[PDB]
């Protein structure tokens, strides 16, 4: 019932090259100095979308390597920025950068692990850093940053899965911690933190698929859990968790497009999370990752699990095993 | 109104650049004191989701308590409760905020716990699906070794009082189980969530988080071989109330759907041909899923295949 009704002008075309110049114009503002507490995570959206439309080139390699370098700390964790403590979520969006860079060694790689092995739990579960929240998230954070610098080894992996199976839930889903309702985001962790800890077998397929399914609404968007506005980054977050469960065929692919599409600003270019609203890099990435998943021609094929170019990965040798 | 509102955005971001500018100076030079809870609330109000600021809030309170006598050290909780309220008001969909809030109680020595139920009461009558404050509301039922009874009882009111119930069913599922632990859900007790959740689905027919967490309790009992006779009697009974309903409300999907999951739980065989007939009403009425609705038709097909083969 709770959906945008998109309206009968808005964009049904590709607009890459408006996008490629959104971002590369991005950051030279009110919104940007707001921002600067997540501002490791929105230089990856920023380069992982400029390389999924071949425009890596045109962002700052050596710029960027020397902030990576200065944003991590002396216990081996990285900030979202400088003078910024460092976090889970940010480490996560370093390794992705370098390794999108393949440039690992800017950063002291020993250091991380022994970061992301220090915030586990007895019972498995990664804070998000020493200040002890947790959440599923950071499950994903340790085991994604892990894998991409092989030492996935270096953590209590039977543990770590025992904590994340413990918040799977009687629809399928996954929540936050035990006992949380579900909800897109944590779903999209938990499959991928399944997908690269090999442990899909465990994720009810068809039952979940279900539930992930009906957030697309009549507009074609998808929402995020029931009753809720539907929105183009959860088109990622639900797309990318039905893709590694292997059920991506279970929505209606065209209108989820025509959606996302309806999402671009043809004056600014980027995407926004609904159609007409405005823009930002974030949902730029997860509109474009979306295209991509759902077989996009001009843009690069996706991971749905590192939410990065498959060719990286390949490049890597990182490739978990999804459903099919 | 044209370059007034953004022009004095160009102000209020010149103070959070001076006031966070100040907090890094002070943090910097060791100066855990009041003065950075007074820079950090003018800051947190306004952007809660920026975490490194709570890291100082905490550092601050961490040294402070150290300095301090009991009585100041309390004070300064208290002082610490209504600033996370104010927070929570303006924003409260922030991670941060939540769990300083679970930060500064897990700490305290005498935690009002009561008082924490209460302000989850009230988070939830403004929002009844805030996951933070549900979230929130689990941790203090746990700190306070409140019973799934009470909890259970909370679940029921709220269900009754309005619509937007997905996440009071979601507690119910994990609730319930706690009730009768298990090492799968007893008859009795499923057949009265059966009753409870069929009021609901009548009751509000388009609420879709009845009917989930009804396909649910469709599979949490012992399967149709060893179907009581009560349970044959009140799923046939649910059947046809479906079915009245689907009357009513022809384009209702929810409700073509559960009398296919209906008819499986009582009898696959003995109702193949209507389970076939609804597939195809189904699709009609909901195409986007046809994907979804088709190889779930080919599972039970197959389902269906293994059952007739074991024919001796
Ligand atoms: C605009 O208000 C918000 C609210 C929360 C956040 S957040 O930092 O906690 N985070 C990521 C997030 C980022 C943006 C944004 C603004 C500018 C930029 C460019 O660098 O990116 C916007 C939203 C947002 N959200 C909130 C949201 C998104 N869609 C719907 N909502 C309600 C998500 C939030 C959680 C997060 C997700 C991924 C990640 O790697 C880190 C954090 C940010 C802005
Ligand atoms: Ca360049
Ligand atoms: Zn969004």
């Amino acid at each position: 019932q709770k959906d945008v009704t998109i309206k009968s002008d808005a964009p049904d075309t590709l607009l890459l090259e408006k996008h490629a110049d959104y971002i590369a114009s991005y950051g030279s503002d009110y919104e940007y100095c707001m921002s600067e507490y997540l501002r490791m995570s929105g230089v990856y959206w920023g380069l992982t979308v400029m390389d999924l439309m071949g425009q890596l080139h045109r962002m700052n390699k050596e710029e960027i390597l020397v902030f990576i370098k200065s944003c991590q700390h002396e216990c081996g964790g990285v900030s979202a920025s400088i003078g910024h403590d460092p976090h889970l979520l940010y480490t996560l969006s370093a390794v992705q950068i370098l390794t999108l860079y393949d440039s690992i060694h800017v950063i002291n790689v020993d250091k991380v692990v022994a970061y992301v092995q220090s915030l586990q739990k007895e019972d498995g579960s990664f804070a998000g850093d020493i200040w002890g929240e947790i959440d599923t998230r950071f499950s994903f954070c340790a085991v994604a940053t892990l894998a991409l610098l092989g030492k996935l080894d270096a953590i209590n992996v039977e543990k770590a899965i025992e904590f994340v199976l413990s918040c799977m839930n009687f629809d399928g889903g996954f929540g936050c911690r035990p006992g949380s309702e579900s909800h897109a985001g944590q779903i999209y962790c938990c499959t991928g933190f399944l997908a690269i800890t090999s442990q899909l077998h465990q994720v009810n397929s068809d039952l979940l698929g279900w539930w992930l399914c009906e957030r697309q609404l009549p507009s074609g968007g998808l929402n995020g859990r029931p009753e809720k506005l539907p929105d183009v980054c959860y088109s990622w977050w639900v797309l990318a968790s039905l893709k590694i469960i292997g059920r991506l065929h279970w929505i209606d692919r065209e209108k989820l497009r025509s959606f996302i599409l309806a999402c671009q600003d043809e004056e600014t270019g980027g995407f926004a999370d609904r159609p007409g609203d405005m823009v930002d890099p974030f949902h730029t990435l997860f509109g474009i990752a979306g295209l991509s998943l759902l077989g996009e021609e001009q843009i690069k094929p996706v991971s749905p699990v590192f939410c990065m170019p498959e060719e990286v990965l390949q490049r890597v040798n990182v490739q978990p095993e999804l459903v099919s | 109104q044209a370059e007034a509102k953004r022009l004095e955005r160009e102000q209020k971001l010149k103070l959070y650049q001076s006031a966070t500018q100040a907090v890094f100076q002070k943090r910097q030079a060791g100066e855990l004191d009041e003065s950075v809870l007074e820079l950090t609330s003018q800051i947190l109000g306004a952007n809660p989701d920026f975490a490194t600021l709570w890291n100082c809030r905490r550092e601050v309170l961490q040294h402070l308590e150290t300095e301090k006598s009991p009585e100041e050290s309390a004070a300064l909780v208290k002082a610490e409760l209504g600033f996370l309220e104010s927070c929570l008001r303006v924003n409260p969909k922030s991670y941060g905020t939540w769990h300083h809030r679970c930060w500064l109680l897990s700490r305290l020595p005498e935690p009002n716990w009561a008082r924490e139920l209460e302000l989850c009461a009230r988070f939830l009558e403004a929002d009844e699906r805030n996951f933070h404050c549900w979230d929130y509301r689990r941790f203090v039922a746990a700190q306070a070794a409140v019973a799934p009874a009470e909890e259970l009882a909370f679940t029921d009111s709220l269900i009754t009082r309005n619509f937007s119930n997905y996440s009071s069913w979601h507690y119910r599922s994990c609730l319930l189980p706690q009730l009768h632990p298990q090492p799968r859900l007893p008859e009795n007790v499923l057949l009265k969530e059966l009753e409870l959740v069929q009021n609901a689905f009548f009751t509000d027919p388009n609420d879709q988080s009845a009917w989930f967490y009804h396909r649910w309790l469709l599979g949490a009992g012992s399967g149709r071989c060893e179907l009581s006779v009560e349970k044959s009697t009140v799923l046939q009974s649910e059947l046809e109330s479906c079915k009245e309903l689907q009357e009513l409300e022809p384009e209702n999907k929810w409700c073509l759907l559960t009398i296919i999951l209906l008819m499986r739980a009582l009898d696959p065989l003995l109702y193949e041909k209507e389970t076939l007939q609804y597939f195809s009403t189904l699709k009609a009425v909901d195409p986007m899923r046809a994907a979804y609705l088709d190889d779930l038709r080919s599972k039970f097909l197959l389902e269906n295949s293994v059952l007739k083969m074991e024919y001796a």
